[PDB]
């Protein structure tokens, strides 16, 4: 590598199964609070004060 | 590291970064060439693929001299390229007689133990001598070249002392002189001598293509390390790698 | 042997800062 | 003829840069004087057009 | 120094015994390592840990060119830890030096051929036409009257100190 | 050389060091985690972690 | 006892005033913001610089003959380099040597055919390099004869 | 501070300005001595600033010049002016060259545009 | 100490012929020299080739001798090497190269007679700073 | 005569005078600044 | 080296070394600096000034200016620290 | 107004010519500037539109 | 740059205490300015808060409890006195200027931290051994040698161009 | 140089860059007219 001009730089499939599973596995924790809950617009100055 | 043909099929931008640029090309095939009076070798790629430095070794009960396989601290700046010299035959045996090219590669190679061994990997002023005529599966060349000093005399000691230039005195300690005996215990270091020593190389041509008139083989080179203007005793560096050339007519 | 004295004092300051953050005299409202 | 037309063009635009925001920032004097500034705004662009023809003709003569 | 030499050569004395009548203690005072302003803060201890115990005066160098003129090495101010070697004559024009860049130097001692002749001391009346030693005594004569020291008594370094006059008013 | 701690390290198998030198008279490319420096570093980690645990109790 | 040189900008000026046309004294520069006169004297541009310009077009054709020799020995960098290295002078020649609208059109056909060689050299397509070269050299040999 | 280079300078500056009046001793130009009275005074201050005994020697050697020209005996003027140059070593600066030279390096020197002003430019 | 008729007196012909540059023409010299030549000859040196400088000690060791007005004007018309055998107008601004250097196209006789005057008048002004390099900055 | 400098300074003046009077005019007018 | 007895023949005095002095030392000989000095400096160690003429490629009008300055040229033993900086000393002006 | 045709655009400290030059206005081969009339066109249209 | 080249003035630790006092003084001016402005109380309905202060107030206009909870929880260590804080803002810029001005009475008599000795020994016996420290000494003899011909014009330093120390090509 | 017709107005062109600074100066003038409400 070292100026191989890579995309999000990366030279193996092994780091593709590091980018996606470490985003996703700290994403699925975020989903476990915010799944199955939608809508409820509020029209205020940054309330978004639902729980 | 492929042949010179499809290295030339790559643009500059798509080699740029790959580490291809040290790689000597390869030859496919076994053939003869039979050089003519007036030919020469033109693209003499020389890459060392392993380094080795003389030392004192410990083993079963006895200490003696051998070479450790050692690693390079310079990244990729270690191979020689585009060396040319007029080829001649006088007594039936082929001589190389190096003249131009990138004929030095200032590397530094760290010993097991922490010690850094800088040297010049040179082919400067080579005169080879073949085992016969007619470049073949096993035509071996060998000769003696010149290792010049690593730093030339314009280079300057961290206090401002050099061969050509610099101070002559210990600028540090200006009350060292003061007598009949001046700084004379530092005379072995204030004196910056440009030493030049002699190396050794032994080619061994393995594969020969005469459709492109190109040879390639495996060399073994032994030479001497840096002496910081005659301060330290230089070690004996042994390199091994592959080489490559293109024959004229 | 003075690199001992250097690293004793540098780690010496790093120890004093550790006690100064975590073992401080807390201020009370009372 | 171009130099005289742009000389008139600068001197009209001096009156515009001055008298227009003085008549805009007055709460009364716009609705009454709007037909005095309409005549000069229409004249002003109609002078830009008559000066763009002048360069247009008198370059490729 | 020079007044006591002039009143000795006006008495009729030749030069090599005109300089030998100068007292050694007076020659010790015309010396850079005897300045209060020569040392530094964290150079601790006596002056003899600076350059050594003084043993004896070597001699007074007189530097001559090929025309038999006289060259004096321009002495160093007390500011400079290092000043170069510059050999000037009676009217202060450079006849010789020691070059830093040695390539195109016009005034090198090996080109001008500066010769050394001492007067008095333990090195009385000894010519030196040897071009290294001319340079060696040119570097010594830049600082002070040149003595011979003992650096091995207390392992004195090669580098200066300051007086009780320096430390009291410090 | 007056090594007091090092013979106890090598007699159970720490022969290599990060400086490339082996104590058995070899040359090693990669000693790994467990070298003379890595063992010495591991006791300073354990010194720091047992220090914090000492404060917690 | 002085009366130092006051030199307001309208007053007298020896060496230091920047009065933008005063000390030039009817040599009448190009603009007032420049020291030089405009272009009237001492270089007739129609004089013999046209040896050099025609010499560009003479050695232009020779390097363009070198191109299909380096497509067979497939050396794509040499096609891109020899089309810039000496050929840099050709645009400054042909544009400065084309006068009428017919020569400008035969310039335009030559430059597009020259740029389609470098594009096809970038794309690494050997038959399109050789084809566009034949379009190029025949556009050169047309343009040289139109003088 | 009085130093060695300050002695060298007033000697170099005004040793030109004393010895060049050898042209004015010849015809006996009586105004050309009176215009250079301050040349005698200021070489006297600069060449012996710490040495007061040689300075007060060169006071009376200067007085003997002006006492002689006030009477006007041109023989006794040169009989005193020879003694002034031969006691104090008045010397002008001669021509320097490439081997014998480098009068100045900075343009701050007191001999930049003098005839002993040259530099090996290299 | 003004810029009189004596300091403005420079060598014009190969022999000892001297003329006086008018004081408008010193200004024409210094200004046009800095505009056209000044990118590589600031302070009388050559940035692209420091061995060959604008010093009178290095103009009078040239072949032919360039220490007058007329051969400097001849140099701008027809630049040769330092030994003067072959022409370097290919790689140097000139009138033979004024199609290939656009900053030479509007110069005249009085321009180059003033520009070359500035190369000659300047070592009478400085004489150590001119072409002395960075040591005299 | 440098008529440039004799034109360049009044056009500095006539620009600096112009917009500043839009200050002064709308204050003698008094209206809602 | 602290002390090299041919300092005066490098760029100092009128007489210029042939084996060690750079191309910049030949500035002060008129007619020489391109293509004569460029040849004198690009070729090997010499024995004397008369054997400067044995350079391959050295022609007649190139050797005329050599014969003019054969009195100012001279051959010393080559110190190899000064033979690397013959093309480029590394000091410019 | 400060254009002199001798020196290139970078030497006379220009800042908005070159943005119009690399869109192909008034420039010929090698960075030589044929005329400043299209730069006059661009700059005047931005005045009246302002 | 006079006291850098001739005196190595940044290396004097009396000066380093001075820099710490002045940078730490501008530090405390930036901190206590920011925290007071940002722990302020609502004393009006204007978005401008400057008009919600009169000088005769009996209460505090910034919450010292809130400001202590800020830095103790961000930086780890915070003030808890207004009397000790404002003495500390008095103390730090002032004692910077004292300790710095002690060291400039060092150079007045040229007792200076110019070199470390053993650091400068080992360089003169190992040409391999370079630090940033020895890089600074070469820069110091650039300032010493080049400036002095035009620094002190009265001492009439004439320096040959081969004498003047210089790197490669510049 | 401007086109030869427009070359008469060269000093008027010479002020025209400065004017966007001078708007920002009125914004403090206009507050001083309104006496900094
Ligand atoms: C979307 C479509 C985008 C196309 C991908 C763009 C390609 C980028 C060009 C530069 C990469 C390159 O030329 O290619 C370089 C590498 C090619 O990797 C090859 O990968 C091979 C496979 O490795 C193997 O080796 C491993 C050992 O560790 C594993 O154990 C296992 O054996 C196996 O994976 C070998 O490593 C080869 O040496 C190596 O050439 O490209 C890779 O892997 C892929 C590079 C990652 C690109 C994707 C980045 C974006 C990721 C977010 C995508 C979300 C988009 C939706
Ligand atoms: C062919 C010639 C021609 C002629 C004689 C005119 C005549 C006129 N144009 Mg006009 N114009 C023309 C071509 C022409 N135009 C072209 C080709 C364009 C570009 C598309 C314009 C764009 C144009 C604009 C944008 C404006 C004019 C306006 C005007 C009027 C200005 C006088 C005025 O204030 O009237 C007073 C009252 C009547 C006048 C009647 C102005 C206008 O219409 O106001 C009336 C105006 O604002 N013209
Ligand atoms: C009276 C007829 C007439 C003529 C002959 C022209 C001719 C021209 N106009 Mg023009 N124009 C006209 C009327 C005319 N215009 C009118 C009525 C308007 C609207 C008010 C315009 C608005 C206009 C604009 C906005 C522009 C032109 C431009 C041009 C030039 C473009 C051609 C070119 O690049 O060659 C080369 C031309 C020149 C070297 C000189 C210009 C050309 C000279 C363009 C221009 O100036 O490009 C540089 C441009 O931007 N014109
Ligand atoms: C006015 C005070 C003064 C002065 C000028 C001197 C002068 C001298 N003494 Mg002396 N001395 C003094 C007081 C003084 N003495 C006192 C009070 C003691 C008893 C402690 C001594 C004990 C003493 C000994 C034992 C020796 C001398 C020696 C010397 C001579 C060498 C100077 C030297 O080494 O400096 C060294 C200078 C420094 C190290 C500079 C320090 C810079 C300041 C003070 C830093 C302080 C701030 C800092 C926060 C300190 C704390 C350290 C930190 C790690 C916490 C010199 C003639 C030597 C000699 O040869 O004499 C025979 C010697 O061997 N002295
Ligand atoms: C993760 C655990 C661990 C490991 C694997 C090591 C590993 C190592 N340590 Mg170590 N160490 C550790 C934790 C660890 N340490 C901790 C927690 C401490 C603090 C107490 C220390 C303190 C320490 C010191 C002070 C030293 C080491 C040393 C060493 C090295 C040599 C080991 C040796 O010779 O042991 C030898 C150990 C023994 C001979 C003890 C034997 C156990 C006794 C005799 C048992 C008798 C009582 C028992 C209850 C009997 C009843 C049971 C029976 C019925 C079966 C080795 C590299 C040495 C070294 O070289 O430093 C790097 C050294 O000097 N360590
Ligand atoms: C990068 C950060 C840095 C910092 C923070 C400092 C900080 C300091 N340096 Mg410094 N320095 C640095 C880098 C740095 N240095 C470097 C790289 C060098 C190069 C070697 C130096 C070299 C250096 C020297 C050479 C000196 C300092 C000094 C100082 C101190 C400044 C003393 C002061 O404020 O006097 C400011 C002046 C005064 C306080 C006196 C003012 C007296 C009254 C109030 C005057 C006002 C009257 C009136 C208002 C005038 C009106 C007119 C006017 C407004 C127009 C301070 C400790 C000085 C020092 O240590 O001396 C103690 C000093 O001499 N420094
Ligand atoms: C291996 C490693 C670690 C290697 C290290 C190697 C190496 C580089 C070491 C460097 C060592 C080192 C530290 C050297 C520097 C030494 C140095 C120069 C020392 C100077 C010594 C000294 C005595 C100087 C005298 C001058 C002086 C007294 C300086 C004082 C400096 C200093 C402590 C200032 C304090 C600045 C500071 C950070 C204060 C922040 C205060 C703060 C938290 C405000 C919070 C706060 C603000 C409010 O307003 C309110 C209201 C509240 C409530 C509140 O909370
Ligand atoms: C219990 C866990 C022990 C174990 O699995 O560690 C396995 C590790 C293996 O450790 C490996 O060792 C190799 C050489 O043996 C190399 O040094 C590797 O770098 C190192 O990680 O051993 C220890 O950590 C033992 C700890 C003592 C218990
Ligand atoms: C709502 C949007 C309001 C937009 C108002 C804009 C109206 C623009 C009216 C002018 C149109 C330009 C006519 C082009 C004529 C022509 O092609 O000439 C062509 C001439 C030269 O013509 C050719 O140009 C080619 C360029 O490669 C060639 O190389 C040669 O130069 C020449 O042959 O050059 C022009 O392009 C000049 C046009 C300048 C462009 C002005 C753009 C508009 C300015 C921005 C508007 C201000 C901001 C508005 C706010 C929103
Ligand atoms: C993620 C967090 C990252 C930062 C964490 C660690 C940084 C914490 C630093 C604290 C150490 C200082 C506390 C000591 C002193 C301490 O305990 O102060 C505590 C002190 C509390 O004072 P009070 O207001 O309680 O005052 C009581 C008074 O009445 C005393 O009479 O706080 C201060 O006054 C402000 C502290 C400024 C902080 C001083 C910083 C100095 C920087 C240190 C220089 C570093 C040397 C490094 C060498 C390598």
């Amino acid at each position: 590598n070292a100026r191989f001009a890579n995309g999000k730089p990366q030279s193996i499939e092994a780091k593709y199964i590091m980018r996606s599973p470490a985003e996703w596995d700290r994403f699925m924790r975020f989903m476990d609070r915010y799944a199955e809950a939608n809508g409820l617009g509020f029209s205020s100055x940054x309330x978004x004060x639902x729980x | 590291a492929l042949t010179k043909s499809q290295i030339n099929e790559l643009s500059y931008l798509q080699v740029k970064g790959t580490g291809l640029a040290n790689r000597c090309a390869e030859v496919v095939g076994e053939d003869s060439i039979k050089p003519k009076p007036g030919a020469k070798l033109v693209d003499m790629c020389i890459e060392p693929k392993a380094w080795a430095v003389e030392e004192e070794v410990g083993k079963a009960g006895k200490t003696e001299k051998k070479f450790v396989n050692s690693k390079v601290m310079t990244r990729q700046t270690y191979t020689l390229d585009a060396i040319e010299g007029p080829i001649t035959v006088d007594g039936g045996k082929i001589t190389f007689s190096e003249k131009e090219g990138i004929d030095y590669a200032a590397t530094t190679v760290q010993l097991p133990g922490g010690e850094r061994v800088p040297f010049l990997f040179t082919v400067k002023d080579l005169v080879a001598k073949g085992n016969g005529d007619t470049f073949k599966p096993g035509f071996q060349m060998g000769g003696d070249f010149n290792t010049p000093s690593y730093r030339t005399g314009l280079f300057l000691d961290p206090k401002g002392r050099g061969g050509t230039t610099g101070y002559d005195m210990a600028v540090a300690l200006p009350a060292l002189q003061l007598g009949e005996e001046g700084d004379a215990e530092l005379f072995g270091e204030n004196n910056k001598v440009f030493d030049i020593t002699q190396g050794r190389i032994e080619m061994e041509v393995n594969k020969v293509n005469a459709e492109d008139s190109e040879i390639g083989g495996v060399f073994v080179a032994t030479q001497l390390s840096d002496t910081d203007m005659g301060s330290k005793t230089p070690k004996k560096v042994l390199t091994k790698g592959i080489f490559y050339a293109k024959v004229e007519q | 042997m003075e690199a001992l004295v250097y690293t004793f004092l540098l780690i010496g300051t790093l120890m004093v800062i550790f006690f100064a953050v975590f073992f401080r005299e807390t201020p009370r409202i009372l | 003829m171009i130099t005289a037309l742009t000389a008139l063009f600068v001197l009209v635009s001096l009156a515009l840069v001055v008298t227009v925001p003085v008549a805009l920032a007055t709460p009364g004097e716009w609705e009454t004087s709007k037909d005095q500034f309409n005549k000069i705004f229409q004249l002003w662009v109609g002078l830009v057009v008559a000066i763009a023809t002048a360069d247009g003709i008198s370059t490729a003569i | 120094i020079e007044r006591q030499v002039e009143t000795s050569v006006s008495e009729g004395l030749s030069e090599s015994q005109a300089w030998s009548r100068i007292p050694d203690k007076l020659a010790f005072y015309d010396y850079i390592g005897n300045n209060p302003a020569k040392g530094g803060l964290f150079r601790a201890g006596p002056m003899n840990k600076g350059d050594g115990i003084a043993e004896a005066w070597l001699g007074h160098p007189i530097f001559r060119d090929k025309e038999g003129r006289e060259l004096t090495v321009r002495r160093m101010p007390a500011f400079f830890e290092t000043f170069p070697v510059i050999l000037v004559d009676k009217d202060g024009i450079i006849r010789a030096d020691i070059p830093f860049r040695r390539a195109e130097s016009k005034y090198s001692i090996e080109q001008v051929g500066v010769t050394v002749d001492f007067y008095g001391g333990k090195l009385n009346g000894q010519t030196f036409k040897d071009a290294p030693t001319v340079k060696k005594f040119a570097r010594k004569a830049q600082l002070g009257e040149v003595f011979e020291f003992d650096r091995t008594s207390l392992e004195s370094d090669g580098v200066f100190r300051s007086s009780p006059r320096g430390w009291y008013t410090y | 050389q007056g090594m007091f701690v090092m013979p106890f390290m090598t007699r159970l198998g720490i022969t290599d060091s990060w400086g490339g030198w082996s104590i058995t008279g070899e040359s090693v490319s990669n000693p790994g985690i467990w070298s003379f420096e890595g063992v010495a570093l591991s006791h300073i980690i354990l010194s720091g972690m047992c220090f914090l645990a000492a404060i917690w109790h | 006892s002085v009366f130092g040189l006051i030199g307001d900008g309208t007053s007298y000026s020896e060496g230091a005033a920047y009065g933008t046309d005063q000390a030039d004294k009817l040599y009448s520069p190009y603009s007032v913001y420049s020291p030089e006169g405009e272009k009237s004297l001492y270089k007739p541009d129609s004089a013999e610089y046209l040896a050099r310009k025609k010499a560009v077009l003479a050695e232009t054709k020779n390097r363009l003959q070198k191109i299909p020799g380096y497509v067979d020995k497939k050396e794509w960098f040499n096609v891109k380099d020899e089309l810039t290295r000496y050929m840099y002078e050709t645009r400054g020649a042909v544009r400065s040597l084309s006068s009428s609208v017919t020569q400008k059109e035969k310039a335009e056909v030559f430059f597009r055919a020259l740029e389609d060689t470098y594009g096809a050299a970038t794309l690494k397509k050997g038959d399109a390099v050789k084809a566009s070269n034949d379009k190029a050299i025949a556009a050169l040999d047309a343009f040289t004869a139109t003088l | 501070s009085v130093s060695a280079a300050t002695i060298n300078r007033a000697r170099g500056l005004y040793g030109d300005r004393i010895a060049a009046l050898k042209d004015a001793v010849a015809a006996g130009d009586f105004k050309a001595i009176a215009e250079e009275k301050n040349a005698f005074i200021l070489f006297n201050s600069g060449a012996y600033p710490t040495n007061k005994a040689k300075k007060n020697a060169a006071i009376a050697q200067t007085n003997e010049i002006f006492k002689a020209i006030r009477s006007g005996d041109k023989a006794a003027v040169k009989s005193a002016y020879d003694a002034y140059m031969a006691a104090n070593d008045i010397r002008p600066l001669p021509e320097i060259n490439a081997n014998i030279g480098q009068g100045y390096s900075s343009d701050f020197d007191f001999r930049v545009r003098t005839k002993a002003g040259a530099i090996y430019v290299r | 100490i003004d810029l009189d008729e004596a300091t403005r007196t420079v060598v014009v012909d190969n022999a000892g012929n001297t003329t006086v540059l008018t004081p408008e023409q010193v200004k024409r010299g210094k200004r046009l020299f800095n505009a056209t030549c000044g990118a590589c000859h600031v302070g009388g040196i050559t940035k692209t080739n420091p061995n060959v400088g604008l010093d009178p000690e290095a103009l009078s060791l040239a072949t032919p001798r360039r220490d007058n007005i007329n051969a400097l004007v001849d140099y701008i018309k027809n630049p040769t090497t330092y030994d003067g055998l072959e022409s370097i107008a290919e790689v140097h601004p000139s009138i033979k190269s004024a199609d290939i250097y656009p900053r030479m196209r509007s110069l005249t006789d009085e321009d180059l007679y003033s520009i070359a005057g500035h190369i000659m008048l300047s070592p009478k002004i400085a004489s150590e700073k001119w072409g002395g390099g960075k040591i005299y900055y | 005569d440098t008529r440039l400098l004799v034109i360049a300074a009044p056009v500095l003046v006539a620009a600096s005078w112009a917009l500043f009077n839009i200050g002064r005019l709308a204050i003698q007018q008094i209206q809602r600044l | 080296v602290i002390d090299y007895e041919n300092i005066g023949y490098l760029g100092g005095s009128s007489i210029v070394d042939i084996n060690n002095a750079n191309i910049r030392a030949y500035l002060k000989m008129p007619g020489m600096y391109p293509t004569v000095a460029g040849k004198i400096v690009s070729h090997g160690p010499y024995s004397g000034v008369s054997d400067l003429y044995k350079i391959p490629g050295l022609s007649s009008a190139e050797a005329d200016v050599i014969k003019k300055y054969e009195s100012r040229l001279t051959a010393k033993t080559p110190s190899p620290d000064y033979v690397i900086d013959r093309i480029n000393n590394g000091l410019y002006r | 107004s400060h254009f002199v045709p001798e020196k290139p655009t970078y030497e006379q400290g220009f800042i908005l010519i070159q943005h119009l030059a690399t869109l192909g206005y008034g420039i010929g081969p090698g960075g030589e500037i044929t005329s400043t009339v299209p730069y006059f066109a661009v700059g005047v249209i931005h005045l009246i539109s302002s | 740059l006079f006291l850098q080249g001739f005196h190595n003035w940044t290396l004097n630790p009396f000066h380093m205490m001075g820099v710490a006092g002045i940078l730490g003084g501008a530090l405390l001016c930036a901190i206590h300015g920011a925290t007071v402005e940002n722990t302020l109380f609502e004393d009006g309905d204007a978005a401008n808060t400057f008009r919600a202060f009169t000088p005769t107030q009996s209460e505090e206009t910034y919450s010292m409890v809130t400001a202590n909870r800020f830095w103790s929880q961000i930086f780890g260590v915070a003030f808890s006195n207004k009397r000790w804080l404002h003495f500390f803002m008095l103390f730090v810029p002032v004692t910077g200027l004292w300790t710095s001005s002690i060291g400039i009475v060092g150079l007045a008599l040229n007792l200076r931290a110019y070199d470390f000795v053993s650091q400068e020994l080992r360089a003169a016996e190992d040409p391999e051994f370079e630090t940033f420290y020895t890089k600074n000494h070469l820069l110091d003899e650039g300032i010493r040698a080049w400036m002095a011909a035009q620094d002190q014009p009265h001492e009439n330093f004439v320096f040959p161009e081969e004498v003047l120390p210089r790197g490669n090509a510049l | 140089k401007l086109p030869e017709a427009y070359a008469f107005l060269n000093p008027i062109v010479d002020v025209m860059p400065v004017i966007p600074v001078l708007f920002f100066l009125l914004a403090f003038v206009w507050q001083a007219a309104v006496s900094f409400r």
